């Protein structure tokens, strides 16, 4: 029930925590504290639409929510999905204000058509985050760039 | 007496200054004051003049009045309250009463070191009453154009939040960067603590300001309002007509119905005349040179008298001269000649949309209509520019239209005379490009100088940020009414449509300037026809369309009647003589007829369109007649041949009837004298009816005769089946022919209830060529403005009291004008009027100005005045003066320097006593119908009665004068009504008395042919009024020759047929009608089988698809009566 | 790269910030600090409307921020602005929920009309804040009171 | 001015505050701090809405104002209205985003038709708090199902 906390020197990352934090570590400064976001891409990781949308699903019930994290890395690939029910209407919620496409994507997988959309949001199946720009969300928002990913909270030296 | 201060001290702010504290009793004025104080509180202007305030307090109120003025100028009497506000404050000797000094600080002047005091603030005891009635007099005044409420611009919030106390507290505060320092206002009617509030009478809105000065307008105030307009009147008469027709019906009904029962319960002087022309006959019957001899003589006398077919047929004189309405015409001349005429094009944009635009500081949504798209308005105005450089040439010489153009301030301003919203823009693309904005807002542009110069286009100088004028490049105002279409009430950004306007000399008394304007026009009317662009569609005024389309129309339809004329002619040939026998007389005889009226009429010069249709469609007269006497010649056969054979036919049937034709004839051509423009053509035909007639006499028979002695055998038949004829109709009338009779006479009844109680003036309507057609399209669909004038010449003007009482009228004038409407808006007038009076008054109160002379020269600067006592004196009375400089302006003097001149006025020397001649003009739209600017006319007419009516004096001297382009030309549609029953009339004593000039039966003949007066003009006015009918300047004529050729069928059947040797009941009748009822088949049946080629045929125009629609019609019931009308009268005797 | 903290004593106000705060100047609690807003009006800055736009300009691609302050002052000339585009469309955004109009005006130069509106927001051009209830914005909000000003932060004594 | 605090041992319940947390007293997580939400209902607090709605008020120029709770406890009467204006509008706000109905209800009393809707936002007379899902508000939100109640914040023993 707590949040790992990354703790480097030069490059000793010891993944402790402020249970542990050593009386002779150093926090001086809340500018010591950075969130990241790291992409999931990769050997193993499909990049093609039909494979990509294996690894996420709709589901009702529960509620989006959102992190920010400040830094993360190119992307070889991201995507941005927009998507009609069959009746029509919009199956993605539009982004959120101040919400708006990952910022770095060597490649976007942009496409637009119809579905079935069967629940209220798109999730990630593996419980990875949508990284948007320095927003991560558990959600996929209609027409913006995302790239799959997951955060670390760090301190860094002085 | 005592002040808290006098004169000027230190700066507070900007260029602002506060007063020196000073507790001693008020000073006299300096002398060189006493213009300031005069003007801004002349209140105070007596005496010594003692204030607490000196000159440069005095121009820095002036200075610092822009403001209000900007705003209240509009209305006098709430300006006056607030200047009177401020003259207390500044320099009231009694001011320690209501004024107490607040704050101060020391001033040192600088050369001196001499320490005087800053009044830095006061308190001002203002009158709670005068505060009250100040706002009164202010609160329903609205900006120089513009919805709100001047106040909401005055009073550092919106008009419904801005209050009396609040409005003179914030005015009051430096805060507001006009005043130079704060005056805290109290406002009490009752003395405060030993205070005495100032509380100055005050003038409402609805009250003047002085002698000089008017109350404030309507729509800048609320007191001096209402009430509209009350005086419409609603009639609507006519079931009474259709009641007395039924009634009549049910009586002839009750009649017939009473007939029926009772039929179950049961000369020598004529003769004298013949035998003379037998004998005449005989003798003439043993030569046939003489007779030739004689046509050969009427050939000359014909040609001969047609020396020069000058012929002239332009170009709009037909309302005829004399009278008043010619006589009115040339007396508007005298004074100005041609006022002018106007090319004008009507321009929308059909592929545009409306737009929005929030005008600065306002911001309130206004829309513009299609034509004011700022893109559409640069692509009119290339279009007026292109206009303006077009050329035509007339011999070897260039015209412009800067040589053709009202050109005002010539030579100072050669510029053009154009109406239209690019000259509010002073027709500058870049200048109307302009717009005055930043990241912000955009201040001012072709939208916010639009809004303003609608309500002041004489304005050299928008109050906007743009300061652009409104005044035309010509040196006058645009009216926009007179520049849009489509508009509701003077919501001129919703136009619809643009109307350009360009004045050209009309030239009336100069041909050889007037050819090359008309060259120039010709020009114009090519250059629109081929103007491309898709944006915009333009439509037309110019003089050639109306004047071209007829010309230019008018002759395709003459291959029609000159077609059906043939193969009428042709029968009427085959007929009787058929070979070659007859064919040649008729020919001679139709040109006799055709010839010896143009003869008759060159001895008197005269010339006309309709002038033809008469004299060929009349010449039937002589060729019916002429058709039938040797027709029953021909169906003769007794003992005896040529000698007695043709006197014994000749003079037996010719003799009378013919005598009796030749009458009846030449007493509605001959008697045409009368008063009115168709004289000309009818008394022409008249004459050559008499001549026609004397020419079938011994030539027709003669020749007939001395040449008359397969074709037999056809002429035979012919003769046989009109026998045969004859026999049906006489086994017809055998029977019984009461009850159709009957009918007949209610077809009677019906038509003159049905003809009597319907009517109609005339209106333009000509072919569908395109010009033409766009005109007529344009006037129909645009409204509110486009005009004529109504116009009044005035002698005498030298007493100042007389001038104040025409002046009155005037204003009278303009008030019923702006009132009398129709439907949803004004018939009368339009209108307003700006004769002068007002100009004088203005520069009374004015000042002088700047003449720059052309090409080169120094400024020139004259003039004077005359107040404060005097100037009210001098604007009242007196006139030498003023005339002798008001006629010569070209260049305000205030603000700006443009120009406001005129003219009508022309004295000699300086004897101001003898000038004419003032002239007021209200232009007033209609373009609705021929009765529709006749009735607008009939108001006029009452308007000049009423205003000359109300004040006159010694015998005559000039009057009230509606000149406007429609009139003489409708002129004549005015006393129509007198001239059908005149012209008729005439015609119904002169056929009464011809037909008892060889007879006198009394009630006999004397009713046989007067009931056909009466019986064939209820055909004609039926039709007329009745189905596709008309009526006009020619309609009338063609009623006339109605009632012509009516008479000739009666004559004939009726001059034998009254006499009857052996007399009968109803015997005799049956016997004469039978040898005439075969000539009433003969020439009126071709006759229409004429008109049927001619009015069944086709054509390229309504035009004469009516002129020889009716006749066919109105020829056709006429001739039918003829037997009906001769069967009915005989059975009733 | 730092934001700088006022420090008053009695009338002391120094410049400074924990990057100085000496260990004998006293934060005992969270009440004590404040953040502030400050006016530009006065000599030479247009108080009139054509003048003071001058100072404002749209730029797109910027996304809009605020930041919240806890007192000002009374503004002798307030602005409220709406604009239609040429297409008759807002140019402008709606304030957003709990923004409201700067609260002690003196006098609102409230107008309307259209404009160009060349820019998806409207900015300060020296970098200033719109002031509004409590909110500083760096941007324009339609129909809504504003004054021009910036913020500071303090630390008030005991 | 300020807001209490309460202190548990382990039965001890001392309305405290950081303004008295003696020297003895530990805080070594912010685990321990946490918020509370407690319902008002029971003998005297009528249950049927038109009893119940003389309870709360209309009222105009305050801004509604919304503060998270962690925990509470079940509620025997819960309330959800729908409320139509005389011209046929919507009288109370829609829920914003992320505010759900009070999660544990015995009985709701859900009802809907028109009514006067004489002001902006729908109050509770007695200063009370309108408990949604782990939110509460000054404010009624139309469809929400809520309960009346109250917020404490306590600090937990470690
Ligand atoms: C007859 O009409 C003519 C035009 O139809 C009159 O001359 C026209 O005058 C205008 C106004 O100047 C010319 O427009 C241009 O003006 C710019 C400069 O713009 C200036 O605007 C005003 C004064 O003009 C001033 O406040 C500004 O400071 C600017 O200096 C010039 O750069 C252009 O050359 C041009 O003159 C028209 O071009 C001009 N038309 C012609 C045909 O020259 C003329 O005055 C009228 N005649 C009479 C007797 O009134
Ligand atoms: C023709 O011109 C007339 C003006 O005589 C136009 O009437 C105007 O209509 C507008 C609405 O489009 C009125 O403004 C309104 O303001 C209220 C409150 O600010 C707002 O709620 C409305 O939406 C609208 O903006 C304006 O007051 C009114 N002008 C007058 C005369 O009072 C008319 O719209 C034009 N229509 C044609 C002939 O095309
Ligand atoms: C304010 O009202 C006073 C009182 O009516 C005006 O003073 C009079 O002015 C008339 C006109 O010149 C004189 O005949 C009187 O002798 C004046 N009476 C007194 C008592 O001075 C004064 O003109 C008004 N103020 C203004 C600015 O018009
Ligand atoms: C109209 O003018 C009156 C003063 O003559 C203004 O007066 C006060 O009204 C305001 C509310 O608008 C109150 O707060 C003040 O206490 C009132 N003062 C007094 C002495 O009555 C009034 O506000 C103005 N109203 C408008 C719309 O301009
Ligand atoms: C008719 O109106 C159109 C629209 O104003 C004119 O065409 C141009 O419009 C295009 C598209 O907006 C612009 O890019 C051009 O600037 C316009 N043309 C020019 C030459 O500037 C068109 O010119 C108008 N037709 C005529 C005959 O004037
Ligand atoms: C039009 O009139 C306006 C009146 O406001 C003039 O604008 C200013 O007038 C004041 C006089 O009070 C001058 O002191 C200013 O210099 C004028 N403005 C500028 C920019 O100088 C304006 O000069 C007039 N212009 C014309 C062409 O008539
Ligand atoms: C009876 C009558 O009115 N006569 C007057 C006469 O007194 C006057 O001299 C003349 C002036 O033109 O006008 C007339
Ligand atoms: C001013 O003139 C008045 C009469 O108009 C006179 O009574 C008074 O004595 C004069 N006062 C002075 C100082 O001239
Ligand atoms: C003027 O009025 C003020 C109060 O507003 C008072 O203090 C002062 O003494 C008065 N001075 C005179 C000369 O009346
Ligand atoms: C008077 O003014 C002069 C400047 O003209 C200055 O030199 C001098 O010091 C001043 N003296 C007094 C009386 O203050
Ligand atoms: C001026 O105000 C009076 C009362 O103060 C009012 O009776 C009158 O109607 C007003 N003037 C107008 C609106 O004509
Ligand atoms: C007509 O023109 C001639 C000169 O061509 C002139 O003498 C005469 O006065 C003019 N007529 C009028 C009515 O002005
Ligand atoms: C006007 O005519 C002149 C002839 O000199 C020509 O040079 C010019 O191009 C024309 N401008 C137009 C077509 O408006
Ligand atoms: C035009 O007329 C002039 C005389 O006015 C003559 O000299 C010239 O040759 C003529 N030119 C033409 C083309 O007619
Ligand atoms: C003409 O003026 C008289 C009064 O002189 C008036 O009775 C009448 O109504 C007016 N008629 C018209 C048509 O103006």
């Amino acid at each position: 029930r707590s949040i790992p906390l990354g703790v480097i020197h030069n490059s000793v990352l010891q993944v402790s925590d402020v249970d542990k934090l050593v009386c002779r570590d150093k926090l001086s400064s809340t500018n010591q504290l950075r969130s990241v976001g790291l992409n999931l891409e990769g050997n193993g990781v499909a990049t093609d639409v039909p494979s990509a949308t294996k690894r996420w699903g709709f589901r009702s019930g529960v509620p989006p929510k959102v992190v920010n994290y400040e830094a993360g890395e190119w992307a070889e690939n991201c995507y941005n999905l927009e998507i009609k029910k069959p009746d029509g209407s919009e199956c993605l919620p539009a982004a959120p204000d101040g919400i708006r496409g990952f910022p770095r994507c060597r490649y976007v997988h942009k496409v637009s058509g119809t579905g079935p959309c069967a629940g209220d949001f798109a999730f990630h199946k593996e419980g990875a985050f949508f990284l948007y720009d320095r927003l991560a969300s558990t959600v996929i928002y209609r027409g913006t760039t995302f790239a799959e990913g997951v955060v670390a909270f760090l301190i860094l030296p002085q | 007496q005592s002040c808290v201060w006098y004169g000027e001290c230190g700066i507070a702010y900007g260029d602002k200054r506060y007063n020196c504290e000073y507790s001693g009793p008020p000073k006299p004025l300096p002398k060189d004051g006493y213009d300031l104080v005069q003007e801004l509180c002349p209140g105070f202007f007596f005496g010594n003049v003692s204030l607490c305030c000196d000159v440069r307090q005095l121009q820095t109120l002036k200075d610092n009045l822009q403001l209000p003025l900007q705003f209240l100028s509009r209305c006098p009497s709430c300006f006056y309250n607030l200047l009177n506000l401020f003259c207390e404050l500044t320099c009231s000797p009694r001011q320690s009463q209501f004024l107490n000094v607040t704050a101060t600080e020391d001033y040192v002047d600088p050369v001196t070191n001499q320490t005087k005091t800053n009044v830095k603030e006061l308190q001002y005891y203002v009158g709670q009453s005068f505060a009250n009635a100040m706002y009164n007099a202010c609160r329903d005044v609205e900006a120089p154009s513009s919805n709100d409420k001047a106040l909401g611009l005055l009073c550092g919030k919106d008009a419904d939040a801005c209050n009396a106390t609040n409005w003179i507290e914030y005015m009051f505060n430096k805060d507001n960067g006009q005043a130079p320092f704060t005056i805290t206002p109290v406002f009490s009617d009752f003395p405060v603590h030993g205070m005495e509030p100032m509380n100055n009478a005050t003038k409402g809105c609805d009250e003047s300001v002085d002698e000089v000065t008017a109350p404030c307008s309507c729509q800048d105030c609320s007191i001096v309002c209402g009430p509209k307009p009350q005086p419409p009147p609603p009639p609507a008469p006519w079931t009474i007509l259709g009641l007395d027709a039924m009634y009549v019906i049910m009586w002839i009904t009750y009649m017939a119905f009473l007939l029926v029962f009772f039929g179950a319960f049961f000369a020598f002087e004529g003769c004298l005349r013949r035998l003379f022309t037998r004998w005449g006959s005989f003798c003439v019957r043993n030569p046939g040179c003489v007779i030739f001899f004689s046509l050969v003589f009427i050939t000359a006398c014909s040609s001969g008298l047609v020396f020069v077919r000058v012929t002239t047929n332009p170009v709009d004189l037909w309302s005829a001269p004399s009278s008043q309405a010619r006589l009115e015409k040339e007396y508007f001349d005298q004074h100005f000649g041609p006022f002018f005429r106007t090319e004008q094009l009507i321009i929308r944009a059909p592929l545009t949309d409306k737009h929005i635009y929030q005008p600065y500081p306002s911001g309130a949504d206004v829309p513009f209509g299609p034509p004011l798209d700022i893109q559409i308005l640069h692509q009119v105005l290339d279009l007026q520019i292109a206009i303006e450089n077009i050329t035509a040439s007339y011999d070897n010489e260039t015209v412009t239209l800067q040589d053709i153009c009202l050109a005002p301030l010539s030579p100072y301003n050669t510029n053009c005379t154009i109406l239209s919203v690019l000259n509010y823009f002073q027709n500058s693309h870049s200048v109307l490009d302009h717009k005055k904005g930043d990241d912000f807002f955009v201040y001012a542009d072709y939208h916010t100088h639009f809004l303003y110069c609608v309500r002041a286009p004489a304005s050299l100088n928008d109050t906007s940020l743009l300061h652009d004028p409104c005044l035309g490049t010509f040196g006058g105002p645009v009216f926009p009414w007179l520049v849009l279409g489509g508009y509701d009430d003077q919501n001129y950004n919703n136009a619809t449509a643009l109307v350009i306007t360009f004045p050209v000399n009309n030239y009336y008394n100069d041909t050889e300037k007037l050819q090359r304007a008309q060259a120039w026009e010709k020009e114009f009317i090519n250059f629109v026809k081929n103007y491309k662009n898709p944006n915009l569609t333009i439509s037309f005024t110019a003089e050639r369309s109306i004047e071209d389309e007829l010309n230019r129309e008018s002759d395709s339809d003459v291959f029609t009647v000159v077609i059906s004329y043939a193969i009428m002619f042709l029968y009427i040939s085959l007929a009787l003589g058929h070979m070659k026998s007859c064919r040649r007389l008729l020919v001679d005889s139709k040109v006799s007829l055709g010839i010896a009226g143009i003869l008759i009429v060159l001895s008197s010069v005269a010339c006309s369109l309709g002038v033809f249709s008469y004299i060929g469609l009349p010449l039937t007269l002589i060729v019916i007649e002429v058709i039938p006497f040797l027709v029953l010649a021909v169906g003769v056969d007794n003992i005896f041949i040529l000698v007695q054979a043709y006197q014994r036919d000749e003079r037996l049937q010719g003799e009378t009837l013919d005598q009796q034709l030749g009458r009846v004839l030449g007493e509605v051509a001959p008697s045409m004298f009368l008063s009115s423009f168709s004289e000309t053509v009818a008394f022409f035909l008249g004459a050559l009816s008499v001549m026609p007639a004397v020419h079938t006499f011994s030539l027709f028979a003669g020749l007939a005769v001395f040449i008359d002695f397969a074709e037999d055998g056809t002429s035979v038949q012919a003769s046989e089946s009109c026998l045969f004829r004859f026999f049906k109709n006489s086994y017809s009338p055998l029977l019984l022919k009461d009850w159709m009779r009957p009918i007949v006479i209610a077809i009677f009844v019906g038509v003159l209830s049905f003809s009597i109680a319907v009517l109609n003036k005339v209106d333009i309507g000509l072919d569908q060529s395109l010009s033409m057609p766009d005109d007529s399209y344009m006037v129909d669909y645009f409204k509110s403005i486009s005009q004529y004038l109504h116009a009044g010449p005035p002698v005498y003007f030298v007493l100042e009291e007389g001038h104040d009482y025409t002046s009155s009228k005037g204003q009278n004038m303009v008030c019923g004008g702006m009132g009398c409407n129709n439907d949803s808006l004004v018939q009368q007038i339009f209108n307003a009027a700006q004769l002068d009076n007002y100009t004088r008054i203005g520069f009374a109160p004015s000042s002088w100005i700047d003449d720059y002379f052309d090409w080169v020269k120094p400024q020139s600067s004259c003039c004077r005045v005359p107040e404060g006592k005097q100037r009210p004196q001098g604007g009242d009375f007196m006139r030498f003066l003023p005339m002798f400089l008001s006629d010569n302006p070209n260049p305000k003097c205030g603000k700006g320097g443009h120009a406001a001149y005129s003219s009508a006025v022309n004295i000699l020397l300086g004897h101001g006593t003898r000038v004419g001649a003032t002239y007021f003009m209200t232009y007033h739209t209609v373009l609705q119908t021929s009765a529709d600017f006749i009735d607008a006319l009939k108001k006029a007419r009452l308007i000049a009665s009423n205003v000359t009516e109300t004040m006159g004096i010694n015998g005559s001297a000039y009057r009230v004068f509606p000149y406007s382009v429609f009139y003489v030309f409708y002129e004549q549609y005015l006393t129509i009504i007198d001239d059908t029953i005149f012209n008729l009339g005439v015609s119904l004593g002169a056929i009464f008395l011809v037909t008892m000039v060889l007879l006198g039966c009394e009630l006999w003949s004397a009713v046989i042919m007067c009931a056909t007066i009466a019986m064939v003009l209820v055909n004609m006015f039926g039709v007329m009024w009745l189905w596709g009918i008309s009526l006009n300047a020619v309609s009338l004529v063609n009623l006339v020759m109605s009632c012509g050729i009516s008479v000739e069928f009666c004559s004939h059947i009726t001059r034998a047929f009254t006499v009857s040797m052996k007399g009968s009941r109803v015997e005799r009748a049956e016997e004469a009608l039978a040898h005439m009822g075969s000539s009433v088949f003969s020439g009126i049946t071709l006759t229409k089988f004429g008109g049927i080629v001619v009015l069944a045929f086709a054509k390229s125009q309504i035009f004469q698809i009516f002129y020889f629609r009716m006749y066919l019609a109105m020829v056709l019931l006429g001739a039918t009566h003829g037997l009906i009308f001769l069967p009915v009268l005989l059975s009733y005797i």
